[PDB]
């Protein structure tokens, strides 16, 4: 029993966007089905419902006349369909089955073992709204200068999109002390990471550090020596 | 016209 | 439609704890409340329906209780399982719902000062036109910190960013990287670039400073 959910990516401001979420293992035609997108570092919050027979829809506020759901029962698949996109709309998207209404009790008196609603959710899917186009990132070297025996050494991973990036020490070998943070987004549209390791200060002068950043959306590969 | 059908536009516009 | 708000934000906890969280909503809204935990990578799944009933599956330490505004979520003894986000659902207006802004807990541990380092921008970079300073605090709990850019001891506002890795797994601490973002030109016209961190660890906060150029 599962909700499996295809589509989205990354468009441009005003494109259109198509979402679906296929459904198995339970009786789609009975159930309300349910929207809700969750932006990053951020809340849940509601986009769309459709009743089962889908005559009936409801929507957030933020996407309303821009937003509309649909089903095809014959399918057992929900449908979202996004159009005017904004930047706003940057959201990770879930599927969730709701509420069979002939139930609805079970929301204030329950009456069974379980709430039949709730109960499945698709994967999510990813959605990124913005004007920029793919670029591959530009890689710098943190350089370890002049604590404690222990040298801060890293790599700027800046001005890349979309997201996202790898970044690994010495092809894996080092992988002790290794902090590879989550980027931000720029005013520019461009994403920019960091990653940085800790070492032995002794270390340096013998070992060689070696970043190496793959970003698969413009298939760069960048190594970058680290050197003290 | 199921007792589903009229209860989710009871629900729905409400 | 109806707001719903959860204290705390942010709470943290050892393994072998009680965790009481409260949700509020901003009218009436009986029982229609519901539960949910939140992992990072994962779905939200149900815990708690009708304020107070616990759905199939969902160990016995967790708990709801509450009617009309006031609502709470306890988990009788915190398990490793356990750390993760939990929001609350009102379902009042139900095929209408709205969530709470959620509270992550994290695992509670001794505080640990962060590791201050300071990066200047790279050659390789000052060629292109901007200039990056990286501020590294590394290894501290808990997760507030403050970072405050100065550039020739004046406040840097608007200009920097910074990103917070999570919890790790083995030492349960918390490392940060702020980065300063300034034109090439802005960046020669000043000497003294500094990062003041704030942490609890700190007795006072630690600035940590390179003079451009050195």
């Amino acid at each position: 029993v599962q909700l499996v959910q295809s589509g989205g990516g990354v468009v441009q401001p005003g494109e259109s966007l198509r979402l679906s979420c296929s459904g198995s293992g339970f009786t789609f035609n009975n159930y309300i089905m349910h929207w809700v997108r969750q932006a990053p570092g951020q809340g849940l919050d509601y986009v769309s419902g459709i009743g089962s027979d889908g005559r009936n829809t409801n929507y957030g506020d933020s996407v309303k006349g821009r937003f509309t759901i649909s089903r095809d029962n014959s399918k057992d698949t929900l449908y979202l369909q996004m159009t005017s996109l904004r930047a706003e709309d940057t959201a990770f998207y879930y599927c969730v089955k709701g509420l069979d209404v002939l139930r609805f009790l079970d929301l204030s008196t329950p009456s069974g073992e379980r709430l039949d609603a709730f109960d499945i959710w698709g994967q999510g899917t990813m959605v990124t709204v913005s004007s920029a186009s793919t670029k591959g990132p530009s890689v710098f070297p943190l350089a370890p200068s002049s604590s404690g025996g222990t040298a801060a050494l890293g790599c700027l991973v800046k001005d890349y999109f979309p997201e996202p990036v790898t970044v690994s020490w010495n092809s894996g070998a080092l992988t002790s002390g290794v902090h590879t943070f989550p980027a931000v987004l720029q005013s520019s549209g461009l994403y920019s990471l960091s990653s940085v390791v800790t070492v032995p200060s002794s270390s340096l002068g013998t070992q060689t550090y070696i970043c190496n950043v793959n970003h698969k959306p413009s298939n760069t590969k960048v190594d970058k020596r680290v050197e003290p | 016209p199921s007792k589903r059908s009229f209860i989710e536009d009871l629900l729905f516009n409400k | 439609d109806i707001v719903m708000t959860q204290s705390p934000s942010f709470l943290s906890a050892s393994v072998g704890d009680r965790v009481t969280i409260t949700c509020r909503a901003s009218q009436g809204i009986s029982n229609y409340l519901a539960w949910y935990q939140q992992k990072p990578g994962k779905a939200p799944h149900l815990l708690i329906y009708a304020a107070s009933t616990l759905q199939s599956g969902v160990p016995s330490r967790f708990s709801g209780s509450g009617s009309g505004t006031e609502f709470t979520l306890t988990i009788s003894s915190l398990q490793p399982e356990d750390f993760a986000t939990y929001y609350c659902q009102q379902l009042n207006s139900y095929p209408l719902f709205t969530f709470g802004p959620g509270t992550k807990v994290d695992i509670e541990r001794t505080v640990a000062a962060p590791s201050v380092f300071i990066f200047p921008p790279s050659d390789e970079q000052l060629k292109s036109g901007t200039a990056s300073v990286v501020c590294l605090l590394n290894n501290f709990y808990p997760r507030e910190a403050k970072v405050q850019w100065k550039v020739d001891n004046a406040l840097q506002s608007g200009n920097s960013q910074e990103s917070v890795t999570e919890q790790d797994s083995k030492d349960s601490t918390y490392s940060l990287s702020s980065t300063l973002t300034l034109s090439k030109a802005d960046y020669e016209k000043h000497k003294v670039y500094a990062c003041e961190v704030t942490h609890q660890g700190l007795s006072s906060p630690v600035t940590k400073s390179f003079n451009r150029g050195e």
